[PDB]
């Protein structure tokens, strides 16, 4: 059904993001066991990494795009992330690698992402119909390298440790990098222009040299929180008084901070909704026991199944607008189930995290998949660079809000902890839904401004 | 998954004995352990328990006479049973959950150890 290089783009980008995703699952619980950081500590350190995990992709695309061609820095963002995970699987031996290690992840993450999408849009002449299809495939791909590592990186690390789990990580890219360079074949008029003249030294050097500083920025940042806090904090205040000076971009803008209520509530998949899960949640469905960790894998199981389904079903500011109600719905699910559907023990169905998750997802084929793909209907470089930080912008933010469940290692009873989850959830649903409802009363505003 | 329990036993009131629970494959360190007791006639019921991070959890009848601790070196888990009583007569089992948490009913535990014979005699020597 479609050209031969989708194929090798399509399993490219499912190790990849099995090897991210690998890491994304088991992070938070790696620092509350392994390193022995609070709750509070783990989930404002792990909003920190996904912060740079996302504010960084804005400069993997114009490295593609201007510097070193678009499959040489697939190339070279692949290398520098199984480097990382590597190095995360050493620092079990060293633990004082364990920031740097993370950097380097987020660095290569920042080179790698933007890549594959650029080169797949490629594999077609320029108005061809199967391009739809093929980014909604491509979209499949990311979730099932996704569902796979969610599903299994818990179990394994239970089982062998998370040497052997970050090493499966990188083992991952080094099998991207395989396919890759088996089928470069495919790809050989496929490319950005730089791909086509020789590489420049220079360039390379200077990517080099950035990348390596950038990941010392990275794992002081993400060591030091409270002023990657400011950092985060001047860069947006001073980045919107230069976009407020400088009425279609106000639309982007106003799609912008509905993106970030998303973003905020899409990070308590793998800190607080997690941690909801290990302690009030029955671990066994369908008479099968479950590591919990692995619930996560909702995410990308529904994905799965809705992204063809929704592909084969008004317009922009009323899709992102339902896209709001349903996230509010998956946090006032998980709120319900806590207040009047648990046990005499403390103790929830699994089946009300499932539907949680259902939400969730529903919200992201909504925001997230239709987000800087309809603000580029809207618009340049620095919107980008400024969608790119204010998601960064929402990961911090979603840290912060994660606190508000953190348990103490000392409490042991699911009484004392179901309330806590039941008031942050249920206030989470609550705000999201006015926020849901402010957006339904702009739809038509917006949807004349798009005219 | 599996749970080995071993150090039962028969004991004089006022005696003292260990159990120890070790794991097969998994490590036992992610794991809050419970121990549950079922004395003749009776349910199952909620003894002493460690979650992953050395917090404790006690029945209240147990409470200054048990200690619940953990090896982390072994992978294993440890009730000692001080001060013991006939009443504390019973099929002994060690129960594993996931995370931080100890909740007090079976159904909150997915695996589950054989069970021991643990029994208290009123014996005491003649005066
Ligand atoms: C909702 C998403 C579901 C994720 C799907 C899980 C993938 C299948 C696991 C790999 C093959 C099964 O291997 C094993 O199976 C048993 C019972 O099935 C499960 O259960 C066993 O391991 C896990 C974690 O190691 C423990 O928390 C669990 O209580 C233990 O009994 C695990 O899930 C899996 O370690
Ligand atoms: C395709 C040719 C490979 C070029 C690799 C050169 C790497 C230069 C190392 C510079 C060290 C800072
Ligand atoms: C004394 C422990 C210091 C660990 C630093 C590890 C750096 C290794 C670079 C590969
Ligand atoms: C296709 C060759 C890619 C070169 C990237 C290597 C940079 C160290
Ligand atoms: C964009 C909201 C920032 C809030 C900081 C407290």
């Amino acid at each position: 059904q479609q050209p031969r290089p989708f194929f090798m783009i399509f399993f490219v980008e499912l190790w990849e993001r099995f090897g991210y995703y690998g890491v994304q699952g088991v992070l938070a619980v790696f620092f509350v066991k392994q390193l022995g950081f609070s709750q509070e500590q783990a989930f404002v350190t792990f909003g920190a990494f996904a912060a740079l995990v996302y504010g960084l992709i804005s400069i993997g695309g114009y490295v593609g795009d201007h510097l070193l061609g678009t499959k040489r820095t697939i190339v070279l963002g692949a290398l520098v992330l199984a480097i990382g995970y590597f190095m995360t699987g050493m620092s079990l031996l060293k633990p004082d690698l364990i920031f740097i290690a993370l950097g380097t992840i987020a660095v290569g993450n920042g080179l790698f992402k933007a890549n594959p999408a650029s080169l797949l849009s490629k594999c077609y002449p320029p108005k061809d119909p199967r391009l739809d299809g093929a980014f909604t495939l491509f979209y499949m791909s990311i979730n099932i390298g996704s569902l796979i590592a969610l599903s299994l990186a818990p179990v394994i690390a239970d089982r062998f440790g998370y040497s052997v789990t970050y090493n499966l990580c990188g083992a991952g890219l080094i099998i991207a990098l395989l396919v890759y360079i088996a089928c470069r074949g495919m790809v050989k008029d496929i490319g950005s222009e730089p791909d086509f003249r020789p590489m420049s030294f220079s360039k390379l050097l200077y990517v080099l040299l950035g990348s390596v500083v950038m990941i010392f920025v990275c794992a002081w940042l993400m060591h030091n929180v409270e002023v990657a806090n400011l950092v985060l904090i001047v860069l947006s205040i001073v980045v919107t008084i230069i976009f407020f000076r400088q009425n279609k971009m106000f639309v982007a803008f106003v799609l912008m901070l509905e993106a970030v209520v998303f973003y905020i509530l899409y990070a308590q998949m793998p800190t607080s909704l997690n941690f909801f899960a290990i302690n009030n949640v029955h671990h066994e469905i369908l008479g099968f026991s479950i590591n919990p960790v692995s619930f996560q894998a909702l995410n990308p199981f529904w994905v799965v199944l809705a992204s063809p389904i929704l592909a084969g079903i008004l317009s922009m500011p009323m899709k992102f607008t339902l896209g709001m109600f349903m996230c509010s719905l998956g946090f006032l699910t998980a709120a319900a189930a806590g207040m009047w559907f648990a046990d005499a023990q403390g103790l929830t169905s699994p089946w009300f995290i499932v539907l949680v998750y259902l939400f969730q997802s529903l919200g992201e084929l909504f925001i997230s998949a239709l987000g800087l793909a309809m603000i580029a209907a809207l618009v340049m470089g620095f919107i980008l660079g400024m969608w790119f930080l204010t998601q960064a912008a929402a990961f911090l933010l979603g840290g912060y809000v994660a606190t508000f469940t953190a348990v103490p290692d000392n409490i042991t009873d699911p009484l004392e902890t179901l309330p806590v989850y039941t008031n942050v959830f249920g206030k989470i649903g609550l705000v999201t839904l006015g926020v849901a409802v402010v957006m339904l009363l702009m739809v038509p505003w917006l949807k004349r401004m798009i005219a | 998954v599996q749970l080995v329990e071993s150090g039962g036993g028969l004991v004089q009131a006022g005696g003292s004995l260990r159990l120890s629970c070790a794991a097969s494959g998994p490590t036992l360190s992610n794991y809050a352990v419970g121990w549950f007791r079922q004395a003749p006639g009776k349910e199952r019921e909620f003894v002493a328990g460690i979650n992953w991070s050395s917090g404790l959890r006690y029945k209240d009848v147990v409470k200054g006479r048990f200690t619940v601790s953990r090896d982390n070196v072994k992978d294993t888990v440890y009730l000692q049973m001080n001060s013991l009583k006939p009443e504390d007569t019973a099929v002994y089992y060690c129960a594993a959950r996931f995370g931080g948490m100890l909740p007090l009913q079976p159904s909150g535990y997915a695996n589950w150890g054989q069970g021991t014979q643990v029994t208290v005699s009123s014996h005491h020597h003649h005066h």
